[PDB]
């Protein structure tokens, strides 16, 4: 309510949204759907140069025709990721406005909206190095099953460097905060002491003693924040790396590995690290249906 | 495993033969792969179609370079496949120092050793390339 | 308890001796003198054996005692549900572990392996290359979109939680009273510690759907091929699964390599993929 | 000879605030 | 093992600390370069 | 211990990269084969450095190894004796910060010491070198006289270069004279954090727009682009081809084909009379050496974005992913630290 | 607790430390 925006993005970027996915029932079946990508290329428009649009592009103005503008390449995702830039600023901007304005709760939304804009400045921040056309991102969005096999091969490379970190805190933080709050919620300040009558006994209104008790075998949590701590990491320390590998994913990459391959005399033993990661990788995904004919360096 | 048959690289289409050392091999590695992979990344070629340096692409050539002493001095005179039109412009070479500002300091030395790299890389395995 | 000690010391002493002082020479090979992009271990020879210890752990051995020893050994949370709900209490903890831990392993060690020689990678490169050529000919499933969505919900079930309860001494304290400024955000919490136990029943029943999953696909599920646009292809149509199929279906047609006994001749510059090479 | 002035650079901003300051936690 | 329990007193107790260090590299890397 | 902090900071970032910079200019400095290694010694030629090649080393490596010696040995020189407001001396200090909102505005006039430091920096071409662009040599002369776009614009390199230091000139001495004179009251709550947060916004909006622009149009010659690395390879493959056969002009998937395919709102075909008959014999085989070890990221299969050998490392690329990923996550503790100012005078935790 | 060992138990396992610490050091160097 704060910042006169959130209500003119999120409102046109659900409508255009909802809109677009009903066009596309000719062979949708929830899974796949835009159909609309089967002539000359993915999506090769050239929109703006260097560092995006800024001295006065396909968005408000469509321009050109009518209804054969709006269907060719990204078309109405032109629009919507300018909604995504203006509904996650905003989500962020109401969300420190109404908490500190409210009452008192600082920070907790500049660090949250760290993983919200940690994928939604991804999809912006790539075309803004490699080519500020509009391919990446399939039209409609639906599945997204193209960024985990294109992010595979280049543009990214093989994932074995900062990607290794983050995606091991947002899948392995799954797990421990799991774990923490069953044992919080099965008998700490919040029950424990209530109701246990076999059933569902009437309540009404142990978390210092079951905090070093359960979580022990070495050590615990030693703090009462210390929790809160551990919550802010899988947002911050996964958040920071996964945004961190992508914005970086434009053209240097890294991947390294390059092959072991050190025999006796001086040959080709190989092993699993990037000869057979590779094999399976430099092969299938380098067989992007029918696009290049010309260059054989860079696809 | 380097053994001296192995690094037994001809040194003409007669029927001569040179004899290089472990630290001959170690030297041209270096030198072909920090100012010439930029073109020829594993022995193949980024501006041409299908011009490998195997053992089958070389003795086919005019004269054949397959020996030492032939492709050492293709490397300063530089040709362009049938041998009939001088690409001593186009392509660098040992006696363009104007273009290759690269290899400006290495002599008749080094030209014997980038030469015997890839014949030797050809010795590696047994038909793959 | 003493069962736990001797899975530790075990898992621990072997994952730490294959990553220094092995080899493989039965599939491909790596950890060569302690020095591997990857540092893998598990090969898995085609097939009492023999009866030493360089000869026995080459052709395995290695996965074969790290899925024998480290998967029945398990414990975790049965033996914590025999010492704590005895002493203090609330065996809440233990639920999760036997989904989210007990799960992941026995899926990997009991459906892949024998339904036949090569299960899966033990380490950190080596468990990315199964799991994105093991995905690469199946993918799309039903029951995996669940195991994704639990990993991306009960993390953000704890950053929302994380950064909405440090910012909620001083005037915030710890006493909850933020469902109003949340509330007029997105939803509302019923309160009632159900913040603890939302997160357990996603992470433990998405585990265990991931798993349920990858058990099936193993065993002779479906997966692949929509059914639906599978055949309905007579001439022009291009869409998601057009593009995905020919992505994976191409891939993991060459560069085969992980077989040393099926595949053969692949090569000869007449395999599948043509665009721009 | 004077060689060594590539590894009074780097570890001009490498070792310090990293093992002059985490580990004595002065400030 | 007896004595009394530890936390953030016990360092490198003196010896066998140096000795420990020089003890374990005499059978890494003995064990490594030339078994 | 406010003014310490940003001094011992200085001379520990100055001697730093400059060290670093007089280690590898040693360590590398080949014969011809630059662009490897060099994000530090790359920007020194854009404003004193040689033309074209490697001038010798005697005289040549005199503006560029005596330069940087001379400006690691002043900043560390000054940060050895400068790093004693922060071990004696008296606490804090205000003479004539005490987070007075009309002492603040006199106090930080460092506008018409940074406006006076980037303009007679830049101005100092037409009186020395003239950087080296456009032509193929060097040679700063005339004045290009808000000219550009009012927005954001980082590409304004393009086909005049002198405009970029013309554009200090203006934008230096306005901001300098009218900083100084500038020393409702309901602004925004002014203090040290506030004033830290949006310096570190602005700075950092700064750093992720030229960590593209920096590797786009113009900069830097002996770096390669995302624009190097598929219009000079495209350059590359119908040179190849047309040596051969020739006429561009045919049909393999999608039209283009060979080269040109005609979009948007332009031929692409950069004028048919000079693909036919052309005009480029030396400068073509030049190009197409850079485009052969690509930009975005150099390093059986081949040797690229997957499976490789050997190889050297990238230009731009190490710039772009390494100061651009510590200029956003700057920004994003900086903007959440601003929060943390506005809610502690009616708030705190 | 035991009064014989008790503490002194995980430290025999972690002994493996320092075991792959030297043993890659001497294949990275030569
Ligand atoms: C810059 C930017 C650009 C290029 C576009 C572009 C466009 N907008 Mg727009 N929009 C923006 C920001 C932007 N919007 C923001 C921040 C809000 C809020 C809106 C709210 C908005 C509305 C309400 C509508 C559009 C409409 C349109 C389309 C006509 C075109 C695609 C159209 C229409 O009805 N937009
Ligand atoms: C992205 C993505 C994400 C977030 C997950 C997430 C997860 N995976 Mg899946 N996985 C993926 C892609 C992904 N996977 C692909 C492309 C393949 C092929 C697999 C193959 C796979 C296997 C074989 C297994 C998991 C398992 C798991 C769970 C731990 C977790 C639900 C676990 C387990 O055993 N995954
Ligand atoms: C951080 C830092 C800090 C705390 C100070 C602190 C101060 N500067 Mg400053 N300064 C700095 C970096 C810093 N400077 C740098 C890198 C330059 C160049 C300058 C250039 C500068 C000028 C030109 C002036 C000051 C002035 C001042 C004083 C008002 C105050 C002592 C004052 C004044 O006129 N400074
Ligand atoms: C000690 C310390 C150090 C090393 C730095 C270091 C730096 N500050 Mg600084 N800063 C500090 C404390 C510190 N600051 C505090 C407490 C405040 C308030 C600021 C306010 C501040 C401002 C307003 C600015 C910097 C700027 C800068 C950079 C020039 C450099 C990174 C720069 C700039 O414009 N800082
Ligand atoms: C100790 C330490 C060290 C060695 C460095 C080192 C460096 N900093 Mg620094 N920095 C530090 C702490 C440290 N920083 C802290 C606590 C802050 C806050 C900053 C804020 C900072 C800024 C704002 C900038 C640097 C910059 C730099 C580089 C010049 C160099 C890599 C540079 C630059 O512009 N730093
Ligand atoms: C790209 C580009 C390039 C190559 C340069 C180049 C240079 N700038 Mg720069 N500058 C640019 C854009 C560019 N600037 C823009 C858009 C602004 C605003 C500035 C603001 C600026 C300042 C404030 C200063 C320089 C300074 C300098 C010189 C050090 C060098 C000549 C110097 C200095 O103090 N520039
Ligand atoms: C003491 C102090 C404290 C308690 C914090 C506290 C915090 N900083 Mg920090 N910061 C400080 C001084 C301080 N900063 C100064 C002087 C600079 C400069 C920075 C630069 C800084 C950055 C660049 C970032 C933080 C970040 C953070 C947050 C993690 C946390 C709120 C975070 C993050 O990315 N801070
Ligand atoms: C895959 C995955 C990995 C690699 C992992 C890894 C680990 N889990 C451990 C423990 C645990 N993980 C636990 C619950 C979970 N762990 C999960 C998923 C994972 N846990 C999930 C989904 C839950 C729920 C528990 C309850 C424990 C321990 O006690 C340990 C550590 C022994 C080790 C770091
Ligand atoms: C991927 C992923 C998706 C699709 C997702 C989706 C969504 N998150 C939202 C909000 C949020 N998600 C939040 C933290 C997180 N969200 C995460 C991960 C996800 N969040 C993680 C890991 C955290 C931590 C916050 C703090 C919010 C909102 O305020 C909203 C909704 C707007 C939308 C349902
Ligand atoms: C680079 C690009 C390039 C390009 C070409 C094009 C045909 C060819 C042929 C040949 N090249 Fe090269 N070459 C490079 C480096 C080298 C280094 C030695 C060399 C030796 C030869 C011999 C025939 N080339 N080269
Ligand atoms: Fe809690
Ligand atoms: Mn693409
Ligand atoms: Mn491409
Ligand atoms: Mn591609
Ligand atoms: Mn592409």
């Amino acid at each position: 309510w704060f910042g006169v925006i959130m209500i003119p993005t999120l409102l046109a970027a659900t409508i255009c949204f909802v809109i677009a996915f009903i066009a596309a029932p000719p062979v949708d079946i929830d899974g796949i759907r835009e159909p609309v990508s089967g002539s000359l290329l993915y999506g090769n428009n050239i929109i703006t140069g260097a560092v995006v649009p800024s001295s006065n592009h396909f968005y408000p103005i469509w321009e050109a025709a009518s209804l054969d503008e709006w269907l060719y390449n990204g078309g109405p995702y032109q629009l919507i990721i300018f909604h995504f830039l203006l509904g996650a600023s905003c989500y962020m901007g109401r969300q420190w406005e109404l908490s500190y304005r409210l009452g008192m709760r600082p920070w907790i939304c500049v660090a949250y909206s760290a993983p919200l804009a940690s994928a939604f400045a991804v999809f912006l921040i790539y075309p803004i190095g490699q080519g500020s056309f509009s391919d990446g991102m399939p039209l409609g969005i639906s599945g997204t099953f193209n960024f985990m096999i294109v992010f595979q091969a280049e543009h990214n490379i093989l994932m074995h460097p900062f990607h290794q970190l983050g995606v091991a805190g947002v899948f392995g933080g799954a797990l421990f905060c799991a774990m923490h709050g069953s044992l919080v919620t099965s008998s700490l300040i919040r029950e424990t002491t209530e109701t246990e009558s076999a059933n569902y006994g009437y309540k009404f209104g142990a978390h210092g003693y079951f905090g070093r008790l359960i979580f022990q075998y070495a050590s615990f949590n030693n703090s009462r924040s210390l929790h809160f701590f551990l919550a802010a990491w899988r947002v911050v320390g996964v958040w920071f790396a996964a945004l961190g590998i992508s914005t970086m994913a434009f053209n240097l990459n890294g991947f390294n590995f390059n092959h072991s391959v050190i025999d006796a005399k001086g040959n080709v033993i190989n092993t699993w690290a990037d000869i057979i990661n590779r094999a399976n990788l430099g092969m299938e995904v380098m067989h992007e249906r029918n696009a290049h004919n010309f260059p054989l360096d860079l696809a | 495993e380097l053994t001296p048959e192995v690094l037994t690289v001809p040194l003409n289409s007669e029927g001569k033969t040179i004899t290089l050392t472990e630290k001959q091999y170690l030297e041209g590695k270096r030198l072909f792969q920090y100012a010439c992979a930029s073109c020829h990344v594993g022995g193949i070629t980024k501006t041409n179609p299908s011009l490998d340096l195997r053992t089958e692409t070389l003795a086919l050539a005019t004269p054949p370079r397959d020996n030492i002493e032939g492709l050492v001095d293709y490397m300063k005179n530089p040709t362009t496949y049938d041998g009939e039109q001088e690409i001593a412009e186009v392509h660098p070479s040992l006696r363009s120092a104007d273009i290759f500002p690269k290899m400006r300091n290495l002599t008749e030395k080094d030209l014997v050793a980038i030469a015997g790299h890839i014949l030797v890389e050809p010795k590696i395995l047994g038909d793959k390339w | 308890g003493i069962l736990l000690f001797p899975c530790a010391y075990l898992a621990l002493g072997g994952w730490l001796t294959g990553t220094t002082f092995v080899t493989s020479w039965y599939t491909h090979g790596l950890a060569s003198s302690y020095l591997e992009g990857c540092n893998f271990l598990t090969v898995a020879v085609s097939t009492e054996a023999q009866g030493d210890f360089t000869r026995w752990c080459q052709l395995g051995g290695l996965w074969t005692f790290i899925a024998l020893h480290g998967a029945f050994g398990l414990i975790g949370f049965m033996l914590r549900q025999f010492e704590i709900a005895r002493l203090v209490g609330v065996r809440p903890y233990n639920a999760i572990a036997f989904s989210a831990p007990i799960a992941v392993f026995v899926s990997v060690f009991l459906i892949y392996p024998l339904g036949f020689a090569p299960s899966f990678g033990v380490a950190a490169i080596f468990r990315f290359l199964l799991f994105f050529q093991g995905f690469h000919n199946w993918t799309l499933n039903p029951f995996h979109m669940m195991g994704v969505a639990g990993v991306l919900g009960g993390a953000l079930l704890c950053a929302i939680h994380g950064a909405t309860v440090e910012n909620t001494y001083s005037m915030v304290t710890a006493n909850r009273f933020w469902s109003q400024i949340f509330g007029i955000a997105f939803s509302n919490k019923r309160w009632l510690h159900f913040f603890m136990l939302f997160v357990p029943v996603t992470g433990l029943w998405m585990s265990a759907i991931g798993v349920v999953g990858l058990a099936l696909n193993l065993r002779s599920y479906d997966f692949i091929s929509q059914e639906i646009r599978a055949a309905e292809d007579p001439e022009f149509e291009t869409f998601y699964t057009k593009n995905l199929l020919l992505n994976e279906g191409i891939r993991a047609w060459m560069a085969p390599q992980d077989q040393p006994h099926e595949n053969f001749v692949f090569p000869e510059e007449v395999l599948p993929r043509g665009n721009a090479l | 000879a004077y060689a060594i002035f590539d590894p009074l650079v780097d570890v001009l901003p490498v070792i310090p605030v990293l093992f002059l300051a985490l580990a004595f936690v002065w400030q | 093992r007896p004595f009394s329990d530890i936390i953030t007193s016990v360092r490198y107790w003196v010896i066998h600390s140096i000795t420990i260090p020089a003890l374990f590299i005499a059978g890494w890397l003995f064990v490594s370069t030339g078994l | 211990k406010l003014l310490g902090a940003h001094v011992a900071h200085a001379g520990l970032i100055v001697f730093w990269a400059g060290a670093m910079t007089l280690f590898e200019l040693a360590h590398f400095i080949p014969e011809k084969p630059m662009y490897e290694q060099g994000l530090i010694l790359i920007p020194h030629i854009a404003t004193l450095g040689w033309g074209v090649g490697p001038g010798g080393e005697v005289v040549d490596t005199f503006p560029f190894f005596v330069v940087g010696v001379v400006h690691l040995i002043s900043s560390a020189v000054l940060g050895f004796g400068g790093v004693y407001h922060a071990i004696r001396g008296p606490e804090t200090l205000e003479e004539y910060w005490k987070d007075k909102n009309k002492m603040t505005t006199i106090l930080g006039f460092h506008l018409i010491v940074l406006g006076i430091g980037a303009l007679l920096l830049v101005a100092k071409a037409m009186f020395f070198g003239g950087l080296y662009d456009t032509w193929a040599p060097g040679g700063g002369d005339v004045r290009v006289i808000k000219s550009p776009f009012g927005g954001e614009g980082w590409i304004v390199s393009v086909n005049n270069l002198e405009d970029v230091v013309g554009g200090h000139i203006w934008i230096g001495l306005i901001c300098i004279a009218g900083g100084i004179w500038h020393i409702a009251r309901r602004a925004f709550i002014w203090s040290g954090e506030a004033y830290l947060s949006y310096s570190l916004g602005a700075l950092s909006m700064m750093g992720f727009i030229a960590t593209c622009f920096v590797w786009f149009n113009n900069t830097v010659y002996p770096x390669x682009x995302x624009x190097x690395x598929x219009x000079x390879x495209x350059x590359x493959x119908x040179x190849x081809x047309x040596x051969x056969x020739x006429x561009x002009x045919x049909x393999x998937x999608x039209x283009x084909x060979x080269x040109x395919x005609x979009x948007x709102x332009x031929x692409x075909x950069x004028x048919x009379x000079x693909x036919x008959x052309x005009x480029x014999x030396x400068x073509x085989x030049x190009x197409x050496x850079x485009x052969x070890x690509x930009x975005x990221x150099x390093x059986v299969g081949g040797v690229a974005t997957e499976i490789n050998s050997v190889n050297f490392v990238s230009p731009r690329s190490w710039l772009a992913t390494s100061h651009f990923v510590l200029a956003f996550f700057f920004l994003v503790g900086h903007l959440w630290h601003a929060g943390r100012a506005r809610a502690a005078a009616a708030g705190f935790e | 607790p035991i009064f014989t060992v008790r503490w002194v138990a995980v430290h025999t396992l972690a002994v493996p430390t320092i075991f792959f610490l030297g043993a890659i050091a001497a294949m990275q160097f030569i």
